[PDB]
RNA sequence: CGAUGUCGGCUCAUCACAUCCUGGGGCUGAAGUAGGUCCCAAGGGUAUGGCUGUUCGCCAUUUAAAGUGGUACGCGAGCUGGGUUUAGAACGUCGUGAGACAGUUCGGUCCCUAUCUGCCGUGGGCGCUGGAGAACUGAGGGGGGCUGCUCCUAGUACGAGAGGACCGGAGUGGACGCAUCACUGGUGUUCGGGUUGUCAUGCCAAUGGCACUGCCCGGUAGCUAAAUGCGGAAGAGAUAAGUGCUGAAAGCAUCUAAGCACGAAACUUGCCCCGAGAUGAGUUCUCCCUGACCCUUUAAGGGUCCUGAAGGAACGUUGAAGACGACGACGUUGAUAGGCCGGGUGUGUAAGCGCAGCGAUGCGUUGAGCUAACCGGUACUAAUGAACCGUGAGGCUUAACCU
RNA sequence: AAUUCCUUGUCGGGUAAGUUCCGACCUGCACGAAUGGCGUAAUGAUGGCCAGGCUGUCUCCACCCGAGACUCAGUGAAAU
RNA sequence: ACACAGGUGGUCAGGUAGAGAAUACCAAGGCGCUUGAGAGAACUCGGGUGAAGGAACUAGGCAAAAUGGUGCCGUAACUUC
RNA sequence: GUGAAGAGGGAAACAACCCAGACCGCCAGCUAAGGUCCCAAAGUCAUGGUUAAGUGGGAAACGAUGUGGGAAGGUCGGCCUGCGCGGAAGA
RNA sequence: AGGACCGAACCGACUAAUGUCGAAAAAUUAGCGGAUGACUUGUGGCUGGGGGUGAAAGGCCAAUCAAACCGGGAGAUAGCU
């Protein structure tokens, strides 16, 4: 199926009646805008870009107000990509709303997980600390050894080091859709997804069926 | 710690073509007063968008 | 991480920049208007605006407040008397931000920060 | 972002009694067993409070037979069925942590009138 | 939360009186052990005329925790020590005959429910 | 030997397979269960402690195991310095002695600010053939590919008994990884209160300074784990060991020389991330540029005046973005930041006044006062310009398509 | 044993588990009486072992406060 | 060798609390230590706090943490008393 | 004998192996060892056979034969032989 | 009364961290031992190199000690580099 753009309002909780705390994840998800269908006579690939929001004409550029007239919608925040199956179609400037979440159980999102800046070893790899104590010297939370002896003389590709941790695309998989609704553009989502609260979420229908 | 080999002229030059100043080119003129200033300073003389707020 | 924390701790430990922020305040209100660092005075703002909204009201236990945030009784006898009344027609936003220059000593960026009724 | 307000007002409950710190509380729970729910009481002091609208919770410690148990409670949850109030404390401290190592009758809480 | 080198207190009458976990059991690299959790312990404090003896290595049952357990409605119930029923070493059966002091609602089960039908309070 | 400076441990790994576990098979002195041996298979996983400086080893207790090796017996310009292998001293033995040891004991300075390669991240210049704003395809590259227990099948097949399946499904755990603060918590020297000593604000009251935030008590937002969600797959293609169908050479037989079908955590996909510097520089959408003079080697030439757009950049307010860059939001046609109002939260009944108490204190005003980073509004303050960069339709041959 | 190679000798105690420790055996490689032998109260920044409280020593680290690191202005080394 | 966190003999030495010339805050008196301004990454240094456990770390409780005052009661083996 | 004290061409690279001893210059020809599909100069030359293993392009005891050739015995069983196959696991 | 006890000045230096092209060619910080005595310190004097002095380590004798520093023999000698 295809997905829906969204933006992470927060999380809370619902109690049901059997005395379960279910963690949910509230994304506002408005009805998108279908700016271009591609398909594999002009593209070589079949997919549909929508756009999602609402921008002001001094803050849109001329490209982009262009495109947007030409599809026959109005300027939304970006522009996403969704690819299509075989079988479903879509018209230009369609509005899709989250009913089509109405029937799925599990649901992946996708978005920019949170800015950790430059972290270390301990950080961003779980390095366990070295010695506090016990005579260490300014070795607290080194990595420590990061090879071998002249055989290799070199240190490999991929070595788990200090550097930029978070701020990237970070997929979560197989959650559970608890309650979503049209009327408020909802979609309460079991557990915890990437970004901050405000962020542009993309969920799609789980694939790891 | 040390270098084993002394680095040439050619590494130093492109170490420091790197490192290199910028020229300022937001120089507003005062609508009254009429002389230079940096965008959203005040002038020598303490005018600021044609006012003068300092004395 | 500075993740949505405020305040800048501008190289001082918290009781220098607390008394800092109060000889900045008081000077502040007896000459309304100084110069000093960017930074500083960003940070000036937001220490001695509520000051201003603590002399809008007048009680003994805002003058109280505001004696004992600023330890200096000229300073809380115009803050009530002259900017008090002075500012009763503004929501707040009493200052004014004016960046001067760079200072020659250490090339600091400076700024002359003012009220907005001193005419 | 009034959503998550929205959300929270609507899960909210408007059967719950003022209670201060301090105050002996019993909670009426309930506990399910495959068909059969009995109602269990636990009667103890609150020693803390929390309020966070939806999420409100507060924490009570009762004295059991050898040890002494804490159990927090979240205000708007439905496995919990009734509050009620026996005494009112008069301490004048939001969390009274020291009943942990009070453990006697110097953890007596005196009343107070209205 | 109890881990290797941790001294409980009994909940039973089977004549123990401190026990100190050596071994959480249940896999590989295991680090904790909350309430319903087979542990290997050793008896360190005991009365003499007792079915057990000090010094003995047996298995037991964490029955309250400092911790404390999580019900799923998001509500924690932390006891004021760590608490614990003895086993036996192999047939996992309690050896006292009494229980001591409250335990929690995790041990209904297949193999505690004789401790949690013993014990003077279930909350 | 104009120095390759250590046995072990810690942190960090990486490879091989002569495979410890998981996976697939063959034979069995394989009834089943459990095993013995052999073949294929390196994807992952592959303990915590007591003793000793120990590697090794002995012992205690779990699971699927606590694999064997290589990498200067990996790893000290990463850490420790217990042993060994300095200078002090002592015991036993040896020698008259200085001293020495198939020995033992107590104590005993571990330097280096990274030039180059490498690696982790992040930028600037240019290219990509007019310039610009976006969305992608995917050549290629990287990561998890761990598993226990229980239940149903079923007390079924098997089996003298006792025990007890294969295949298949479901539930729940341990370790590991990813993400987030809704819960539980930690921190929260920027919030509130208590309190000791002292100094000051003339004094009382009330405050402020210092004493590690003076010592404490709680604690907002952020950050975070012990907290909470999710993941390991299913499937498909080609296979290893192995099992075969049909089948001649060789009138039979034969898994093979022709052809066909199954067949593993292994290989290629499938899942997630990076990704057109993929110089092989890709695709799609949209926007903007449609002037006149001269000259010389008839140049893809320069110059003159006018235009210099779409957009970008600089500057300002800034951010759950950040070392600096970069990235994102906003710049009066505005909620970007500060302030202000309202709220929320936290601390917890301010100060002043009155009453009781001659006298510490209590009581009412009062769940008052104060409240950072949070939520919703509000232009009060600060975000002053088409000012700067970027232009005038974009080279030759061919090939189809109109002259 | 500050002395014992075999040797982590053997037995008892301590610990779930003790090459160290404590009390014994003598089979003292290779104790021994002023190069003093054996005890010994008190003392010791002395050596070895055990127990209690205590804790980030660790399980396994988390947050915060200051000084550098980082950026801007000025001055401006070194070994090699 | 320096406008160097070192060394250098003797005299005077007040208030409050304090046994005290320790200590904390002050008087007289003298200083703010001759590079600064921002940022609030890794990592290092000096500190604060910490759920559950409490030496499981390590050669070794190294380091930290902990105890800490006055008055009264009470205080073991051993001993040169 | 060579290197030491000898450069040049070959064996990928490789003092000591093979060919060959540099007086200097030349944008001439012929050869040695080794080679003639391309890297990379020269035969995708000619004739008669073998191998099906990438043997060539790492090896043994032994095992089976997979084929080629020769001489013998009553279509069939043995003998000698050329090229093969398995044995053949490492960072 | 005490080569008595706890603990400042004073003397010393047991542990750890920092520092190791340092602030310092031996220190700083936090702890530490003695602290009426075989104590410590100021001024001056004496002991001179196979010599001094040494509550003894081959320790100290001007940042140097299994034989100080300076000058001379001296361009020692070097089958070594
Ligand atoms: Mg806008
Ligand atoms: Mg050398
Ligand atoms: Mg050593
Ligand atoms: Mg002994
Ligand atoms: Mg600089």
């Amino acid at each position: 199926m295809i997905g829906l753009v969204g933006k992470k309002v927060g999380m809370t909780r619902i109690f049901t009646e059997d005395g379960v705390s279910i963690p949910v994840t509230v994304i506002e998800v408005e009805a998108n805008r279908v700016t271009q269908v591609k398909d594999l006579a002009n593209d070589g690939y079949r997919a549909i870009q929508v756009t999602t929001g609402a921008k002001k004409a001094n803050r849109v550029t001329k490209p982009e107000a262009g495109h947007f007239a030409k599809a026959g919608v109005e300027a939304g925040r970006g522009l996403w990509e969704f690819r299509l199956a075989e079988g479903e179609e879509f018209t230009v400037g369609q509005s899709i709303s989250v009913e089509l979440f109405a029937d799925v159980k599990k649901v992946d999102v996708t978005g920019t997980s949170k800015g950790k800046g430059f972290a270390g070893t301990v950080k961003r790899w779980n390095f366990r600390t070295q010695d506090a104590t016990h005579g260490n010297s300014l070795s607290h939370r080194v990595p420590g050894s990061i090879g071998q002896n002249q055989t290799p003389g070199k240190v490999f590709k991929g070595k788990k080091m200090a550097g930029q941790m978070g701020n990237e695309r970070v997929t979560v998989q197989s959650l559970d859709v608890v309650r979503v609704d049209a009327e408020r553009n909802l979609l309460l989502v079991k557990g915890a997804v990437p970004g901050a609260t405000g962020s542009d979420l993309i969920v799609k229908p789980a694939v790891k069926a | 710690a040390v270098q084993q080999n002394k680095p040439t002229r050619s590494k130093r030059g492109m170490r420091r073509s790197h490192d290199a100043l910028t020229a300022v080119t937001s120089l507003s003129v005062d609508k009254t007063s009429g002389e230079k200033h940096l965008r959203h300073h005040i002038t020598a003389d303490g005018y600021y968008r044609g006012r003068k707020v300092i004395a | 991480m500075r993740h949505r924390k405020s305040g800048r701790q501008l190289n001082r430990n918290s009781s220098h920049r607390q008394a800092m922020f109060r000889n900045m305040a008081g000077s502040l209100v007896r000459h309304e208007i100084i110069k000093t660092t960017l930074p500083k005075a960003k940070e000036l703002r937001r220490v001695v605006e509520p000051l201003i909204t603590l002399a809008k009201t007048d009680s003994v236990a805002n003058r109280r407040l505001a004696f004992a945030r600023t330890r200096d009784n000229e300073i809380v006898a115009k803050l009530f008397n002259e900017l008090g009344p002075r500012f009763a027609s503004r929501a707040g936003g009493y200052t004014r931000i004016l960046k001067c220059g760079f200072r020659a000593g250490d090339n600091a960026p400076m700024a002359y920060i003012e009220l907005v009724d001193r005419s | 972002s009034n959503i998550i307000k929205q959300l929270e007002q609507e899960q909210m409950k408007q059967d719950v009694p003022s209670f201060r710190p301090g105050d002996t509380v019993e909670v009426k729970v309930w506990v399910v067993e495959g068909s059969k729910k009995r109602l269990q009481a636990f009667e103890g002091v609150v020693i803390a409070i929390r309020n966070r609208g939806l999420h409100s919770a507060f924490t009570v410690r009762k004295i059991s037979n050898g040890e002494g148990v804490e159990r927090v409670f979240q205000t708007h949850s439905p496995v919990v069925d009734s509050i009620s109030v026996k005494r009112r404390g008069a301490v004048r401290k939001a969390k009274l942590y020291y009943l942990r190592e009070r453990t006697g009758k110097a953890a007596r809480i005196k009343e107070r009138l209205n | 939360m109890i881990q290797e080198q941790t001294m409980l207190n009994v909940a039973d009458n089977s004549g123990a009186r401190r026990v100190m976990c050596i071994k959480v059991l249940g896999g590989s690299h295991r680090r904790y052990a909350g309430v319903g959790d087979i542990i290997k312990i050793t008896i360190k404090e005991a009365i003499p005329r007792g079915k057990v003896k000090k010094g003995d290595v047996l298995k037991a049952v964490v029955v309250r925790t400092k911790k404390g357990v999580r019900r799923p409605d998001g509500s924690v119930i932390r006891f004021d020590g760590n608490a614990c029923v003895l086993l036996n070493n192999n047939s996992e059966q309690p050896i006292g005959t009494r229980i001591f002091g409250p335990v929690t609602r995790e041990l209904r089960s297949e193999k505690f429910m004789k401790i949690i039908s013993l014990a003077p309070e279930v909350l």
